[PDB]
Parts: structure tokens; sequence; C-alpha cells
């Protein structure tokens, strides 16, 4: 629409293309992977885990107050 | 071998799958032939006047008025009182009066019962 | 909105374009007059194909009741223009 | 403005998709006459266009260059302090 | 309200995965989202529905953006069957394009994944209903398979637009109101989750299964 | 869940209910046990307007990151440390929750073993 | 307090000037649709100002400025919730309108009513707003049908086509 | 009325068309639309008009079954995303003529330009009449086809909607 | 044909096929574009229900009657699925959360004179 | 199937007319005559100002169009507003109800200097 420089079409081929719609369009591409590569360094338990999920099945009894089968 | 196709009143037949458009005789052939005949008639009376430059106003078209006309007026004059009329006036006219006066009836009287009794929480009910 | 206008220039240069492209016409035996029945001798269906070849390169579709009455790429381009409002 | 439309003896069938489509109508019998219109779809910028894995890894290459330094400068700071 | 949003996510993410209109398949994206808002809400997490309004608005406003640069570009066509080979004829409308699908379905530490993925996890570890927990599990799913046919059919492949179009997105207006929301969409989820103030006690630690559930069902 | 297949596809007499836990004296089994202790008194968490699903145990660890955070505003990547100890002491709470899961499973299992003994022989 | 409460009930405010100035009071239509943008603008920047407070201390507050009408036991006035709900949301709202305006400057540049496009386009943000601050359901009933109206007039923008009337 | 050569043409751009839709790639199409093609090609000299008729039944019923339920369409052909969509803009053209003196006074060289046409349109009213009235049968005319103009310096009768007829892109 | 005479004040007026407007050729020269009507033309007795905003009756790709059985299919096994996933909910194995001063009894809204009964949690 | 002879004379006679009318259509240089019209002296003077580029002087008119609507869209309403909450808003009873500021072990009071006893000593643990 209106605005921005005029771009002729060209039949039948790809379209042309400008040096900082190019660029711009690989600088955030590029940011985003940045960014989730340093998140990922930092806050690598928020997409794996934070703390270990501790197995019941491994309890000893008297910790658990659990009483021999005789009494 | 295909499901053949079934229509509902909603769901219209295709022409290309109705028979009637494959068995051509000469009777449907000029069928159509006297259909675009009266069709062309008319189109020919509307593009008189509507492209007439001397017209300034409304193309009365006795169509719309026919429409309009046995939709409203001719309706009464047309009507006679039998088994179909009668029972279909009493069931959509008198049976959603009753039904709902029971229905309410029933449910006030519920719920005035409780009222009286005190069992209907009613603790900051003072808006009615 | 902000499309290039078609000119009777530009859209005859295309429809001529897209035959070209055709294997079934020859280039030497093309001309903006040249009927795609009585001369190219293409069959029917092939005038079908024509008429979508067109409507692709065009993008809008031809009422099959018209798609038939084109057989020149002269009333190809006159069908657009008149279909576009295209006046030079 | 008139545009200029390229010449038309550019478009060919030859070593694209549409190619291996004429071989499998040649053992028909059969071949495509409207292969040279639809050609320019596969030849020029449009040729070889980037892969699904490739377009989503798209601005990987610099985005892990700067991510390495940036935890380096920090590893080197956080060393001091 | 966990039955009711628990068909909508699924039954709207599975209209969508045939769908040939652009703006069909963002719509049905929406009422799939709008479900998993509702399912949210139905296993007591209010402010966690409140948290994906705010994060969705970014990203879900892009993509339809980013899809209206294509449409305006090929004359106004929307079936994505008559696209493709915009990844460098459009580079600018792509990188926006596929960052907003890498947040509606929930990369790590995208704008989305501070409420989407934080959902799923906190939807395992409660007392709810089984079928409604297992159709948001594979409505997630249904998330990556219609968000790649938007790319696949938009971006990759060759193109099948017209011959003569007028692809150009060299415009101020229409960049600089992409450039806003792409930039927001990278981070403001993560800004929004660090300052708001806790107001209930979250869910952090369940089985390896249940916490990567929403990143496993995401890659299949 | 896998705890599901022992009490839907299994016996559910063996399994606990967490509608009706705890099923036994809190005492049986710990001779003198000892009991939680809130740091916090009743009148700092109602000043510090904590959510009542807040307003537990683990509480005292909350008003202190909710301090900092109001201390360290703007830098709000700050008082990270104060989160992981809240975040600590809850897991720790949420472990004693399985730890009590646990101790109902195994003495429902262990009523099982008792009562078979005595009913097989009568 | 004071400017806490004061600017963001301004936020309001700004969002209806734009609406006001149709009644030929400063006429402009070549750049109307920039007056319009550039006022979501500002509105974004006051209504951080609140939220920023908001973050540091938690702080919210209630404005019933005006009493519209009291039904014996029944107060109704003016109401507005400046909330953790509100503070978070109008920053978010008017962030993203504030590039969907920026896009439709470019998208609906050829369209003969683009004036009235964007007219209506504000007066659902302001709906909106009404509906997310609201603090009675009076209140938030008028922002409910409000958004509802409005979607209908924009729906059916191309009132020529019998499918968009649909 | 339609011939049976009407009929199968038609059948056959919507195969293709159904088709397209299906394939979508360009070069997958191009197999299958040849593929097509042959089927159609193998009847073309079929003189039998019973045997050739349960063909295109035949052909029909296997259309119906294989049709794509969501067909491509072109945006302002009927039932595209355009269809309709600038008729909101297409005012008739008897409209100007209530047009305000002061507001006429604005364009003074296209209503001054407009005046010849509606000059024009009053003088070649009286001979379009005529020319239809001496044209059609007794009976009245049996098709909406309209003859030319059979002189030169008379225009077509029933020329002046189809002529002044609004844009396509008025606004 | 006129409708049957039974006595609905029908009259002599056409019965017409009850085909929706929609149906009508889109691409014909009608005098009523929108309408799909030709000045003359004996309008249906239910036109302004079958206009093009309103009930459609054009031919489907699938049959009417494949339709409401998949559709009802689908909509009755997802309810009767809900109700099997409601008495057998997923949940995780921890007991009942614990909460201080007997439950909370005073910040759930307790009443201070009436002393509540007594509530204890032991360390585990 | 194509045209009868007759269909191309009647296509073309009104193509030839049909064309004849969209050149009609455009308007001539002078079109539209405006009614003479007069602007402000602040409009005139920005007519020729602007018009060397000099990206120096050029952002003085976007801080100049930006400056006056700071004051007339944001500055005249919050003196409105605050103006109307102040001193006829804040006048009433409960109009604006504030939740109280929340209140750590360890703060200052600034009404009365208390002092909050903090929290007792937790049982500290490095984890
Ligand atoms: C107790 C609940 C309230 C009961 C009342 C509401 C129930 C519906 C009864 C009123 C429906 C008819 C309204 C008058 C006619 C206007 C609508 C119309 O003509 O239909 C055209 C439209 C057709 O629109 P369309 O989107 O389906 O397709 C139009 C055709 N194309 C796409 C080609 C352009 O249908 C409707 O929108 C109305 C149907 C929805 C209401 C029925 C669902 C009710 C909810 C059930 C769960
Ligand atoms: C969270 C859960 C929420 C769930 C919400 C969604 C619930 C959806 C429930 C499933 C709905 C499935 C639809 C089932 C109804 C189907 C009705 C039907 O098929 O009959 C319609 C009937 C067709 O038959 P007919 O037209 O008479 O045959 C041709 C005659 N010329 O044609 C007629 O109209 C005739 C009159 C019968 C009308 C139908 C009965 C009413
Ligand atoms: C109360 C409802 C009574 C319905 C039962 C009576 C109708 C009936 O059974 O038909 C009897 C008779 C038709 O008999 P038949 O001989 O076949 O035809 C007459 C030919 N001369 O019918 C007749 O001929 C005369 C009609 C008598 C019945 C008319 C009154 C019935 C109620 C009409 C509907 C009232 C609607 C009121 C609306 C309320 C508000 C909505
Ligand atoms: C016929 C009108 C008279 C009638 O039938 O209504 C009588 C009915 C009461 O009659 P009943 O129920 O037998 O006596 C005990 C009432 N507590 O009246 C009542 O009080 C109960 C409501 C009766 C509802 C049916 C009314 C008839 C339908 C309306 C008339 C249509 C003509
Ligand atoms: C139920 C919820 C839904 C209700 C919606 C109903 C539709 C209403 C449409 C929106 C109306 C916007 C309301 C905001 C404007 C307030 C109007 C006003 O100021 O009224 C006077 C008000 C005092 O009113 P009050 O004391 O509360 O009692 C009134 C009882 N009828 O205030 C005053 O005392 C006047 C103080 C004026 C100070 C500012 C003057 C300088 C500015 C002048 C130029 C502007
Ligand atoms: C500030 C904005 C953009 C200017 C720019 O940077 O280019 C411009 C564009 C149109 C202007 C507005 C419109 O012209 C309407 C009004 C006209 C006068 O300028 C007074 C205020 C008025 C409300 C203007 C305020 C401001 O100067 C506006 C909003
Ligand atoms: C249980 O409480 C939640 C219900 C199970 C949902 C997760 C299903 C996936 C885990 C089973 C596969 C394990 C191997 C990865």
């Amino acid at each position: 629409a209106g605005g921005g420089a005029h771009i002729e079409p060209r039949y039948r081929q790809f379209p042309q293309l400008t040096r900082s719609q190019v660029i711009q369009a690989e600088f955030f591409s590029a940011t985003m992977w940045f960014w989730i590569l340093w998140r990922f360094w930092h806050d690598s338990d928020a997409v794996l885990g934070h703390f270990p999920y501790p197995d019941p099945s491994q309890w000893t009894d008297e910790e658990l107050g659990i009483p021999p089968d005789d009494e | 071998s295909f499901p053949k196709y079934e229509a509902s009143r909603l769901s219209s037949l295709p022409t290309t799958l109705d028979p009637a458009e494959y068995d051509i005789s000469s009777e449907t052939r000029k069928a159509q032939a006297e259909r675009l005949a009266i069709r062309s008639r008319l189109k020919r009376e509307y593009q008189l006047q509507y492209y007439d430059p001397s017209r300034r106003g409304v193309i009365e078209d006795p169509a719309l008025v026919r429409w309009t006309y046995a939709r409203s007026a001719n309706i009464y004059p047309n009507f006679r009182p039998n088994t179909k009329t009668s029972l279909l006036g009493a069931l959509f006219g008198i049976g959603p009066l009753v039904f709902w006066y029971y229905v309410f009836k029933t449910d006030r009287d519920r719920k005035e019962k409780l009222i009286q009794e005190g069992k209907l929480d009613r603790t900051f009910n003072i808006s009615y | 909105s902000d499309a290039p206008p078609l000119t009777l220039e530009g859209i005859k240069d295309r429809v001529l374009y897209v035959l070209k492209l055709y294997d079934k016409i020859d280039p030497e035996k093309l001309s903006v007059n040249s009927h795609f029945m009585k001369d190219l001798g293409l069959d029917s269906l092939d005038q079908v194909e024509i008429i979508m070849a067109m409507e692709d390169e065009f993008g809008f579709e031809i009422p099959d009741i018209d798609a038939e009455k084109l057989m020149c790429p002269q009333e190809i381009v006159d069908y657009i223009a008149d279909k576009k409002d295209v006046y030079e | 403005s008139k545009m200029e439309l390229p010449d038309y003896k550019q478009w060919k069938i030859e070593g694209t998709p549409l190619e291996t489509v004429q071989e499998k109508l040649a053992a028909r019998g059969l071949r495509d006459p409207w292969g040279r219109n639809e050609a320019w779809r596969y030849m020029g910028g449009f040729a070889n266009n980037v892969s699904f894995v490739g377009a989503l890894l798209k601005g990987f290459k610099w985005g892990f260059a700067a991510f390495v330094v940036a935890i380096g400068a920090e590893y080197y700071l956080e060393s001091q302090k | 309200t966990l039955c009711l949003g628990a068909i909508t996510t699924l039954f709207t993410a599975m209209c969508a995965l045939t769908q040939n209109d652009i703006k069909k398949i963002i719509a049905f994206s929406t009422s799939s989202q709008l479900g998993l808002m509702m399912v949210t809400i139905g296993i007591n997490q209010p402010y966690l529905a409140f948290l994906h309004i705010c994060t969705h608005a970014f990203f879900k406003a892009m993509l339809f953006m980013c899809s209206g640069s294509i449409i305006h570009s090929l004359n106004d066509e929307q079936d994505i069957r008559k696209m493709g080979g915009l990844f460098k004829a459009m580079p600018f409308t792509t990188t926006a394009l596929i960052v907003g699908s890498l947040a509606l379905t929930g990369m790590p530490f995208l704008t989305g994944f501070y409420s989407k993925d934080l959902i799923i996890e906190a939807a395992n570890t409660s007392y709810t209903n089984a079928w409604a927990l297992l159709m948001t599990l594979i409505a997630t799913s249904f998330t990556a398979i219609y968000s790649t046919r938007i790319i696949f059919f938009a971006l990759l492949g060759q193109p099948r637009f017209p011959t003569l179009v007028n692809i150009n997105e060299n415009n101020p207006l229409l960049i600089n109101s992409i450039k806003r929301l792409l930039i927001g969409s990278l981070f403001a989820g993560y800004i929004i989750s660090n300052n708001i103030p806790p107001t209930t006690i979250p869910q952090m630690t369940m089985p390896y299964y249940l916490k990567t559930t929403a990143l496993i069902v995401t890659i299949l | 869940g896998a705890h599901l297949a022992r009490r839907y596809l299994g016996d559910a007499s063996v399994e606990p209910d967490p509608l009706r836990m705890p099923t036994f004296p809190p005492d049986y089994g710990f001779p003198e046990r000892k009991e939680r202790e809130m740091v916090a008194t009743q009148q700092e968490m109602n000043d510090a307007q904590l959510v009542l699903q807040q307003r537990d145990y683990c509480a005292h660890y909350l008003i202190r990151f909710l301090k900092c955070k109001r201390d360290s505003f703007p830098n709000f990547l700050a008082c990270k440390h104060e989160r992981h100890d809240w975040d600590y002491c809850e897991h720790l709470d949420y472990v004693k929750r399985m730890k009590e899961f646990e101790r109902e499973r195994r003495l429902l299992q262990r009523k099982k073993r008792r009562e078979q003994r005595e009913a097989d022989m009568a | 307090m004071n400017m806490f409460s004061s600017l963001s009930l301004v936020t309001l405010l700004l969002l209806t000037m734009p609406i006001m100035m149709m009644s030929f009071n400063t006429y402009k239509p070549s750049n109307y649709p920039l007056y319009v943008k550039t006022a979501i603008s500002y509105a974004f920047i006051t209504s951080m100002i609140p939220t920023m407070m908001f973050i540091h201390s938690g702080q919210e507050l209630i404005i019933s400025n005006w009493h519209w009408l009291t039904i014996q036991t029944l107060k109704l006035s003016l109401s507005f919730k400046m909330d953790y709900f509100s503070m978070m949301f109008i920053p978010v709202a008017l962030f993203v309108t504030w590039s969907i305006m920026e896009f439709s400057m470019w998208y609906m540049y050829s369209d003969p009513n683009i004036n009235k496009f964007f007219k209506y386009l504000l007066l659902f943000l302001i709906t909106m707003l009404i509906l997310v601050t609201a603090n009675n359901l009076f209140q938030l009933f008028i922002g409910w049908e409000g958004v509802g109206i409005m979607s209908f007039l924009l729906i059916g923008w191309w009132y020529g086509r019998a499918d968009a009337n649909t | 009325y339609l011939t049976h050569q009407q009929k199968v043409l038609r059948l056959y751009k919507r195969a293709l068309r159904h088709l397209e839709s299906w394939c979508i790639h360009r070069d997958k199409y191009r197999y299958f639309a040849c593929l097509l093609r042959a089927r159609f090609d193998e009847h073309k000299n079929e003189k039998d008009m019973v045997k050739a008729t349960q063909l295109l039944r035949e052909a029909e019923e296997e259309f119906w079954h294989g049709q794509h339920p969501q067909p491509y369409i072109f945006p302002e052909s009927p039932g595209g995303t355009s269809y309709e969509r600038y008729e909101c803009y297409k005012v008739p053209e008897w409209c100007l003529d209530d047009w305000h003196p002061s507001e006429k006074a604005m364009y003074p060289d296209y209503f001054a330009k407009r005046e010849q046409w509606k000059k024009l349109r009053r003088e070649s009213w009286e001979r379009e009449v005529k020319q239809l009235q001496e044209e059609t049968p007794v009976g009245g005319p049996r098709t909406e086809a309209l003859p030319p103009a059979r002189k030169q310096g008379d225009l077509p009768p029933l020329w002046w909607h189809i002529v002044t007829r609004p844009r396509e892109r008025p606004m | 044909e006129p409708y049957p005479d039974d006595g609905t004040g029908y009259g002599d007026y056409p019965k017409l096929p009850d085909r929706s407007q929609q149906e009508r050729d889109p691409w014909y020269d009608w005098d009523h574009p929108d309408l799909r009507l030709n000045w003359g033309e004996p309008m249906h007795w239910d036109l302004d229900m079958y206009i093009r905003n309103r009930v459609d009756t054009s031919p489907t790709p699938v049959n009417w009657n494949l339709m409401c059985k998949h559709l009802f299919g689908f909509v009755a096994f997802m309810l009767f699925m809900f109700w099997v996933g409601e008495t057998y909910p997923a949940y995780q194995p921890v007991g009942p959360k614990q909460y201080p001063y007997n439950n909370l009894y005073l910040e759930r809204g307790g009443d201070p004179n009436k002393e509540p009964e007594p509530v204890v949690h032991y360390e585990i | 199937s194509g045209y009868t002879p007759e269909e191309k004379l009647r296509l073309q006679q009104l193509r030839e007319l049909r064309r004849r009318w969209l050149k009609d259509q455009e308007l001539s240089p002078r079109e539209p005559v405006l009614p003479p019209q007069r602007v402000s002296p602040v409009e005139r003077f920005w007519n020729k100002f602007l018009q060397d580029g000099a990206l120096w002087k050029n952002v003085i008119y976007k801080t100049y169009r930006h400056s006056i609507f700071a004051f007339t869209h944001v500055l005249i309403p919050v003196w409105i507003i605050h103006y109307y909450l102040k001193y006829h808003v804040t006048t009433k009873p409960y109009t604006i109800v504030e939740k109280k500021p929340r209140i750590f072990p360890g703060d200052t009071i600034l009404e009365t200097g208390e002092v909050i006893p903090p929290m007792k000593e937790f049982p500290d643990q490095h984890h």
C-alpha cells in the first residue's frame, strides 16, 4: 500500500529484495536462537526439572512408622 | 458402484446426479422452449421501462404484489375450519399456554410453601 | 489495492505468452486472431484447458456459458478487458 | 508504463521435478502439454527452496555464535565477582 | 468448565488439521487456545488462565498480521493451496510467522512457554477428569500439526501463486507493526512471569514423564 | 500416573483414598511424634496479606521473598535466591505429603495381611 | 495514590478524545487514522505508570467517582477496579492494538471509509476497557454488549456481501 | 437446455479444479491431470447416444464420490472470499442528478461531458425502441439475446445500463 | 401446481420447489442480483425464508443422514467418556495438604469466641 | 459454439462504447475545483520551512507536533482528572479505597515509627 520503497513487480520471476528487509529479518530470527540458548543455559531446570522426584518404594518402614507384620 | 445420493428437504438432489437431466425427449426440450418464451417476454417488459430515460420512480412488480397479498390478505377467505386446522390451532395455540401455566404454578406453589415454613434461604433478600 | 492496472497491450501479451508455453501450438502459427479450432486443430478439451490456463494467469474464474464462446486470443483479451474495466 | 515480459524460450521442463512427471507419463504413452507453462515455479530464485528443518533453524548460525561469547563473557566476569 | 474446555480444544484443533483458508486455520487455533484457557479455569488455576491471555495476545495477534501480509501480496488470496516459496521472497514475514508459530506450539523460554507449558504441567498434577486431561494433551499435539501446515504450505515447497504478483513487504508501517509484536512475542512471557507477585502455590516437582509431556507431545 | 492402575484395574481396598486420608491414628507407630512448627505468626501472615492457599507451614519464606521483591524494584531479576529457598521449602512439604501417602499405602496392606492371617485359620 | 488514580483514568479518557473530535471540532481527515494510532501509543505509556506501581508495592484501588443511580438499597456507581487483572491487561491490549492500528494504516490504505474503520476500532477498545475495568456487573454488562455490537459492525464491514451480513 | 458436449466439457473443467485442489502441488497435479485427460480421449469418438450418455451419468457419479469437500475458489468467484465485496461501493449513475449545484461545480468538465451522454441517450432511445418492436415476432421475443445496431450513427438497443454500469473497483 | 386444498389459506398461489435462492445460477444476469429473481417471476411462498441470508438447501458433499449420524455419534461418545473420566479421576500420590493454626480456622472466617476443634499435624 | 455473426458485432459496438465511458470518468488536471480556502499563519510557516530535508531540523516538527499532542491530550486531561479527583471525588466517603500496604517483619511504619518484630530464627539450610 502507500508508503515504503516502490518495487517494480517482476513477471514470472523471484521478487526483488532490499538490504534492510533481508538483514533485519535475519537479525530477529537470530535473536530468537540467542534468547533460547541463553535462557536454556541459565534456566535449564525450567525445561527439564526443578527438584528430584523421590521414589516412594525405597523409604524405610521406621521413618514412616510402619510396624512389623507381627505387631 | 457408489452410494446413491440421498436428498432431504435441506439437501437438494444435485442436478448432475438427477436422471431428469439426461433423458431428454421432444417434450422436455420443447417444455424449456416455452419457459424461456415467458421468461423472455417478462425480461422484455422490464427492460423497456428499466432503460427508458424518461422514467423516474419505481417499476411496479405485480409478482411482488401478488406474493405479499397472498401472505397477508388472501389467507382467511381461503380458510376452512377442519380437522387439520382445528387440531393444529389448539396444539400450537393453547398447548403452550397450558404447559407454561403448570410449570409456573407448580414452581410458585412449591416456593411459597418453603417461605411460609421458613426453609427458603432469604438472608439478604431485600430487593424484589 | 496497490496492484498495477491491466492494459490492453499488457493483457494481450500475457494471453499470447501463455499459449507460446503450450506444447500443442506452434509459436510461428500463433497470432492474435488465430482460431484455436479451425487453425490450430485443437480439440474442445484443449480449448477448455486454454480457458483454465487463462484463469490461473489472471486469477479469476470465467463462466462456462462464456468460456465456450472464446475461440481466439483476441476474444480472450476483449473479455478480460471488459471484465476488469480496462480502456487504455 | 509497459512491462517487459521475458522471452518465453527460457522456460524448460529439464532438470526439474516436472521431468520425472514426463518419465512416468512416457511409460504410459502420455505427455504433459503444459509442463513448460508451469516450469517457472521450479527455476530461478524459487529453485532449491529451504527445508522445514532448515527453515526453523534460520538464524541459528549467528545466534549460537553470540551465545558462546555471552556465557564466556559472564564466565570471566563471574570469576572476578 | 474442564470438560467444556477439553472438548473445545480437541474439537477446534481437530477441525484445523484439514482447513485451507489461512484465516480460518488461525481462527480454529484461537478457539483451541480459548478451550485451553477454560481448562485452566477448570483446574482451579485462575491466574495461569489470565497469564495465558496476556501472552497469547502477542503471537496470536502477530500470526494474523503476518498472514495479512501474505494475503495482500497475493492480491486477496487466502487459500494456502495457492501459496508457497515465500521463505525468501518475504524474509521478514517468514521470520515473524516462524517465530509466532513457535510461541503457539510452546517452544521453551519464548512467550508462549511461560503460560502454555506451565498449564499442561499443572493439569497433569491435579485431581482432575482423566479424559479431559487426555484431550488437552492430544490437542497440544494438534497445535504443532496445523502450525506446521501453515509453514509448509506458505514458506516451503515451490510457489503456487499466479504468474504476476506484487510480493512487496517494504513498507515501514507494516514492518514496524510486525516488528514490535515480534519483539514482544519473544520477551513478553519472561518479563511478565518475573514481575507478577505470586498468588498461589506453584507445582514444581513432578514425575519425569509429566514434566516434559507438554514438550514431548509437541515434538511428536 | 501409575498408581491409578492399582486402584482402578485392581483392588480398591489396598489403595489410599485421598478423600479419606489419614485413615490411621497419627501417633500410631510414632512414640512421642514431633509436631511441625510455624515460624511465622498469625499476625505476620495477616499483615503480609498472603493468599489462604499460601498461609501454610512453608510460609515465613514467601514473606521474606516478597519483602525482597518490594525492595529490589526495579531490579526484578534479583531475589532469585529467596525464590529457590521458598521453592525448596515447598518441595520438602510436597515430599512429606508423598510420605504420608506411601505410609497410608503400607498400613492398608499391613491390615490386609493381618486380617487374612486370622481369617484363614478361622 | 493521586498519581496512580489520575494516570489510571487518563488512559480511558485519552481514548475518548478521538471520538469526541469527530463532532467537527478539529478536522484533519488525512491524518485521522494516524491521530487514533498516536492516541493508543500515549495511552500505553500512561497505563504503564500504574502498572509499575503495582509491580513495586502491590498497590490496588477502587475508584467510584460518579453516583449514577440508586434503586432503593442498590447504589450503582461508575466504578473502575484498578487491580492485578486490570493493571496487567490494559498495557497488553493497548500494546497489541497499537500494532494493529499501525498495520491497519497499510492494510486499509485504499479503503474509502478508513476514517470510519478507525473510529469503530477505537470504539471497541473503549468498550473492552470498560469490560476489563468494570467493578460491578451492570458496568461489566455495558462492555459485554458493547464489544458484541462493535463486532457486528466490523464483521459486516463490506455490507454489499450477503455472506458477511450472515 | 444443454447439449451433451456442453455437459461433458463442464465435467472435465470441474474434475481438474477439484483434482487440482486434491493435488495442490503442480507437478503432482500435472501427472494426474494428463491421466484424467487420457480417460476422456478414449471415448471422444463414441457415436452411440445411449452408451455415451451412460458414461456421462457414471462419470458424474464418480465425480461426486471424489469431489473435494472444500474445493479451491477464486476470490471474486461465487463462494470465494471476495464475492460481492465491492458491491458496497457501486453507486448507480442516476445519483449524480441529485447533487447540489454547488457540488456539481467541483467537476465542471465531468458534468459538462456528462450531459452529452444524457443528450446521446435521449436521442438514441426512440431508434432503439423502434428497432426492437419491428424485429420482435408477433408473439413476443423468444430469447433474451439482443440485436446490434444495423446502421451508422445508431447505438445498439438497450445499451445504457450495460455501458454505464459501475466499475469493478470504484473506490 | 396449486397447494393442497386443505383449508390452510393458500388459495391458488403456485407451489414452487423448496429450493433456496443460493442454488440459483450465480452467473446468470438477474434483474435483482442479490435475490436471484427476475421482474415478474412468481415468488416462492417462503421467499423471505429462502433468501441468501437464511436457510440454504443446496446439495451437500455428504449425505444428510450420514452427517447426522457422525455428528451425533461424536457428541454422544464424547459425553460418555467425560462421565467415564469423571468417576475415574487422575490424581497424584499425595495426601491432603496441611495448614497450620487448626487448618486456618481463624483465617477462613472462623468464630473467634467458640474455640475450634484442635487439629494437629506431625513432622514426617 | 462461438459467437453468432451478430453477437461479435454487438459486443464490439458496446465494447467501444464501454471503453469510451471509462475514459470520460477521468478527471481534468484542475478538477476537483476546490473553493478558495484560508489557512492559519502557523500552517503556512511549516509548508515552506520543511521543504529542505535537513534531518537535524526535521525532528523539530516531529517534536513540535508530539509536544502539542502531549499538552492537549495528556497534560490537560490529567489536570482536569486530578483536579476532579482531589477536590470533588476524594472529598466524599469511600469514593477511592486503597488496598492497605503490606507490612513485612522488619519494616518501619511511617505513621508512628513502630518496628514490627522480625521473624524467629529459621532452621537455616543451604539448598
Ligand atoms: C502527533 C501526530 C503525528 C505527528 C508526526 O510525528 O508526524 C500528529 C498527526 C495528526 C495530528 C492531530 C490532528 O491533526 C488533529 C488536531 C490538529 C492540531 O494539530 C491540534 C491537535 C490535533 C489532535 C493533532 C495532534 C498531533 O499533532 C497529531 C496527532
Ligand atoms: C497420571 O497421574 C497422569 C496420567 C498419565 C498422563 C501421561 C501419560 C504419559 C506417561 C506414560 C508413558 C510413559 C513413558 C514415557
